[PDB]
């Protein structure tokens, strides 16, 4: 989290 | 007997009257989410996964769901299959296998425009068990939060951090030594957007 | 065959005339009957203190909605109809531990008084601890069932008798019967209005 | 030729199953493949077996000669109406080794044979033995009674030709029969066809 | 019996 | 329940 | 986009009734092994990891590329189009399916089918730990077409080995997959299947 | 309630045939490797649970957000929409989902799409057990396309490894995935897959 | 024989 | 490949 965290990663990685 | 007809057509009435995309920035929602811990079932120590049987709360409330109860018969609430309308998409974050729904899948709305929804649930997750045969015994724990909603479209809440074991299983192979729900914001340096999870950790023991 | 051709065309009429319902509401409560009829104990896990059950879930209850005159029918007295076209009962298990799994086909059976009946036949694992179960006492075990979202002033869960069907009990089981029985339980809680009705299904068993 | 078929099909495409007063006559067969697995810690035995249904609906008949000879076809069994029959004793949801396809006759005649694998209760003591274990799985319909399924056997005894020679178990024998029964609470006859199979370590 | 007998039991129990 | 009783709790929890 | 709307009206402008005595179809059938995931010794049924490739050819399907923008061929998912209901006879499991299931038409009515598959089937794995290894076959076939209507063929006597896991617990002697045409006294047909034959051994 | 009616009127003008050899798509893919639950050394197969990402763009996905409330983008499920046919290649069992299937989609046209997955693929564990450890390769591909069609691509060659799983029976000890490009002599397309390797040992 | 054979025995089995 | 690439076998296979 970033890249481990969905809602995140689905945006930023 | 025309008590209950026009029970029956008041209903109806509600329900089409009544029948959203989901959350936005400009529109959002808060869950609040809740656990009633039932069993831990099963704790493998040669692939580190336990599983756990639930009923996950969850709440949410829409403006578009309102109605006044007077204008229906005193209808303060209806249930409605979960997948008729839109429900949250709060997953576990470090599951093993796809979670399995144990009863039916129902929602209630209520007149103020809240819905509530307690699946039951059993759940495999990554934990290690060992410790689980001292007095100690063991930890473990599993995020639970929206898979694709930042907390700008999906504030996520608890009631309370304590989960609720007033159900559990008096005879599982573990007994539990505690049992937390706790909600923690996140933001990172990268990106804009406050992420939330609610961190489910259960302290347990062979029984 | 004007005979078979009539029973038909009856037939597609009733349906067609009563598929033209929202649930139980407090206005407007369903009086759901609910029996067992076991047919084996198949497996008691003492290492994760699970136990699957094979029954029969007998379902009835009744609905003005689905009256009719058999006479306006060609004296059809009854339909089968398969469960999916229809509201059924949310009754469910409180202490499974695997979703349920249907060893039957979902048909109902709707009477011209309205009532319908329902009995697929399911395999359970719920929480259970078989200790004793290798001694003569045997183990006991219990598992609540019960609306998912309906409280008792909506749905009013009853049974029959108390007395679990054990007349299809496998006789070359694993486990044996002491007893089983299947009773109405009703709770008030300080916070709230509603009454709470489960039937609590409790089965005393040992080994063959 | 093609348009003669879709021509056919068309025509035929809903019969809402059998009545009291226009009763349906299903034949029942087996052709056991292979008991895979007998296991005497729970009591379930899996076989796997082709079942053999056949039935006959005077909404399935067509004249051969109004649709370029056409005696037959094949269609999904999702398509028709399919009877209810069902083994009584399974412990875990049939499971389906095949497509399910029917093939219907000018004359109504249906025709349908899944391959399956069902556990059922069965008790395999003695199976480690000369004289063999012996198990029996009822099936029937499950919402029709024999006033309005008429369920019977084949003339053919049990399939045994395609069974598995290189099965852990052998079948010793093998009998399918009919059995009508009568309660007194009730007037209908209800019946069910019993799958007798007696076996052993190869 | 009638009861232990789905297409019985559909119907009468 | 009440909490521990699914048509309660989803009323009330 | 122009193609797209191109495809997108290929697509639309193209029932089909399955084959019949009167209008027979050629399907060619073959296998690519990957792996001989288990041998159960126990139960007498070993599990094979495999492509299954399948072709057959529709005049229905046929069009010319010109009239479509020069469209060769298309992706389309096997559920909108008729598939040959080819199948194990002797499988003791569902077969579980582990890829999509997507086929390729030519503009010359061609149809491929290359679904990844696991099958447990019946088989003796005696021999298996022994230099001569143990041999299984299972047959595949329509499961409700005759030789009158379904003729089915292979490109190749040989198992395609190319793809086969050279780190599995066993390896293959021998793969081979045969048509058959078998006649009954009683029957008028004959009945077509392939026989997949498996000569193995622990590695 | 002027956002909800935006939305909504967005999802209705938007809601393709897949990509061609005229219109190619290029597909992103990025693993974020989360535990080895399982290597079972008595069929050669190995579980692993992961994230996979996946990005596209599509033109026909494209809008202005100043003529809908400038909303940017949106979620959807992945069933509203076309997705890529990217598969593991041998598996041996069907890939399990363990998340909603639920994309994000943006004004320019790009669709992000991270679900949860379990998958069993062949892989001989030996040495898993000491300090070299075991090494396991599976490759990643479209089922139908070729490199004319859906050119596949990576960003960086190194698996996320910042969720995984520290107290695994196993802990990793190199996890690659590379983009590979091969020609075979038969045919002209280029064929492109990922190829997801770890090496790992007992913790 | 021909009722081991699917595609047979549907017809004449 | 080609024969054991999926997306190549379904073209000349
Ligand atoms: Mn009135």
């Amino acid at each position: 989290g970033c890249c481990s965290t969905p809602p995140c990663a689905v945006l930023y990685c | 007997d025309d008590d209950k007809l026009h029970s029956q057509a008041n209903l109806m009435r509600l329900k089409s009257d009544l029948f959203y995309p989901g959350p936005t920035k400009d529109d959002p929602l808060t869950v609040t989410l809740g656990f009633t811990l039932q069993d831990i079932v099963k704790a493998d120590s040669s692939t580190n996964e336990v599983d756990l049987v639930y009923y996950e709360q969850q709440r949410w409330k829409l403006n578009s769901l309102m109605w006044d109860p007077n204008e229906y018969g005193n209808i303060t609430d209806f249930r409605t299959s979960a997948a008729d309308i839109w429900t949250p998409d709060i997953t576990a974050y470090s599951s093993t296998r796809p979670v399995q729904v144990l009863s039916p899948q129902i929602a209630v709305v209520t007149h103020d425009g809240s819905v509530m929804f307690i699946p039951a649930q059993r759940l495999s997750f990554m934990c290690d068990p060992t410790g689980v045969d001292s007095e100690e015994g063991a930890t473990c724990a599993v995020k639970f939060g929206s898979w694709v909603y930042s907390g700008f479209e999906i504030d996520l809440k608890t009631d309370t951090d304590q989960v609720d074991l007033s159900s559990y299983y008096a005879s599982s192979k573990y007994e539990i030594l505690s049992a937390t729900q706790t909600r923690q914001v996140q933001h990172y340096s990268c990106c804009p957007e406050p992420y939330i999870d609610v961190n489910l950790v259960v302290k347990f023991r062979e029984r």
